[PDB]
DNA sequence: CCCTGGAGAATCCCGGTGCCGAGGCCGCTCAATTGGTCGTAGACAGCTCTAGCACCGCTTAAACGCACGTACGCGCTGTCCCCCGCGTTTTAACCGCCAAGGGGATTACTCCCTAGTCTCCAGGCACGTGTCAGATATATACATCCTGTTCTAGAGCGGC
DNA sequence: CCGCTCTAGAACAGGATGTATATATCTGACACGTGCCTGGAGACTAGGGAGTAATCCCCTTGGCGGTTAAAACGCGGGGGACAGCGCGTACGTGCGTTTAAGCGGTGCTAGAGCTGTCTACGACCAATTGAGCGGCCTCGGCACCGGGATTCTCCAGGG
């Protein structure tokens, strides 16, 4: 799996910001949004994958992701 | 014969009205999916996530960058602005402490 | 005492120059008069 | 004759690395210690602060109102400025979550 | 005791922007700080007298304020 | 250049389908409920004594206020290049369907080590104190910033 | 067209005032020593919760076509970020003057530990029992599909 930061598409990273009330979008936004959801992610999952490990299991559960956003003061609910 | 001939701001604030009342997921599912399990290959390889547990990653990581891109624009109009910088994201990050 | 007393031309001398710093004072005593305080120094030093 | 007369901001960046690097409080102990009383007030009339109480309480304002002017002050070249605003104030709370 | 939110002199919050590193304070930041003391003043305070009357005190210690900024993640070294 | 009438397109109100998730029902079974019984944390009463509250000298660095001007917030201009709206053509997204096989979840046997005491003793805490690094103090000395004077380059003017 | 004088930008040196240090000496907590003494450790008893093994069924990954929504490319163009300029005001700088912050002192009591005391209270043990939830039956609220429409918005014409 190589060249997945390109996932977040343009539009995609266009439309988050339209849900946040952006007027206008610059095309340096997306590349920094891209390194700042990776920086995000990077940080969830590596939590959630010592809560993965620290059970003995292999796959990560939604739950141990619900307590990796929780410790860092951004609880999720309906999970 | 005149096409229509939008001018730039109206329809992305006609955007913003039609993406604030909905609740449809903006990311795509596999996409995310992907960029997930590459992330997570780099920590510990032969990693398998849930299709819900995705579900809580996705719904978190859209509501995260919403809430930065509400304060990337609040920055823009207190520095006299409606277009967004990625300088104004480096601030948000900052003042939050991230 | 008083708010005007210097031997050259004073600059509003009390018994200490006000405006300036501490660092410029003389207490030496000679020949000092008022004149109106130079005439109003010098009419604002021939206006600036 | 002409006293030195520091231009604008000249004694601003003395006093920045003057009080950067000495650990000494800037609020007064008194003045910022009946407006413990008073708040308290509010909450309890018969109510007592320690001198350590209030000492405590002293630190994580100066500390929080550092960190708050901190991010004022990053607002204001973010906006093209070096004089910071009290709407930089309510950016910088309203960022972090603190209305 | 009124009129104690000016105790927080001019010079007092001119020195806890120069701490801060800003080089000019505007004449409208007086107002507002008082103002964001205050705001932060009424909670940290009020926690502690909760704290104080469930500890069958009638004094405020420092140790209770210890926990009042602690609960906020505020945590203060050195009580 | 600003006010107003008409029409293109995204959005809003509305009739019909239905379907799949929400509402309702049956066991029933396991966690909520009833009664008793003690160890025990906790409310209550008296002592106290150590730290906070209130007022007082004083003196002195901190703070209010006024005069002045120059860095800077703010108002205004253009541009151009940076970003949006839309036409077209790919492109991978989602749902449609199928297995796979690691893997989450459950049950049971058993085995280590952690719950709970007895005794003690050696490291940790309260007290006491000689002491050695920090602060006050001051002439000395940095030390950079502001400003004045001079050097040299550039544009304007006049003569040949 | 060339030389001469005027003017101004800028590098450079000197004065100024707030700090960097070199002792002198105080000084006040710092760490060492001591005396305990109170909590951890050796040893022991007992039991219970997870390691491990097995099962199982279940659920996520890989793996296909289909299709139509959407990302991507590009053209037109259009409104805004920013370089730049001008105004002015309002906040930097500086002391005069005032005024209260803080150090030190004294007295009082508000009340937090501290020690008994006695007392209801909740974990635990028999004994039990009744609606929560897995699952099944039913059903209707809004997603979907269009149909129509007010209705708000931009382009063109007129004053």
């Amino acid at each position: 799996l190589r060249d997945n930061i390109q996932g977040i598409t343009k539009p995609a990273i266009r439309r988050l910001a339209r849900r946040g009330g952006v007027k206008r979008i610059s095309g340096l936004i997306y590349e920094e949004t891209r390194g700042v959801l990776k920086v995000f992610l990077e940080n969830v999952i590596r939590d959630a994958v010592t809560y993965t490990e620290h059970a003995k299991r292999k796959t990560v559960t939604a739950m141990d992701v619900v307590y990796a956003l929780k410790r860092q003061g951004r609880t999720l609910y309906g999970f | 014969k005149k096409p229509h001939r939008y001018r730039p701001g109206t329809v992305a604030l006609r955007e913003i009205r039609r993406y604030q009342k909905s609740t449809e997921l903006l990311i795509r599912k596999l996409p995310f999916q992907r960029l997930v399990r590459e992330i997570a290959q780099d920590f510990k390889t032969d990693l398998r996530f849930q299709s819900s547990a995705v579900m809580a990653l996705q719904e978190a990581s859209e509501a995260y960058l919403v809430a930065l891109f509400e304060d990337t624009n609040l920055a823009a109009i207190h520095a006299k602005r409606v277009t967004i910088m990625p300088k104004d994201i480096q601030l948000a990050r900052r003042i939050r402490g991230e | 005492g008083g708010r005007c007393l210097a031997f050259h031309g004073p600059l509003m001398y009390e018994a200490h120059y006000q405006g300036w710093k501490s660092s410029w004072d003389e207490w030496v005593g000679y020949d000092r008069i008022r004149a109106y305080n130079e005439e109003n120094i010098a009419m604002k030093k021939r206006l600036a």
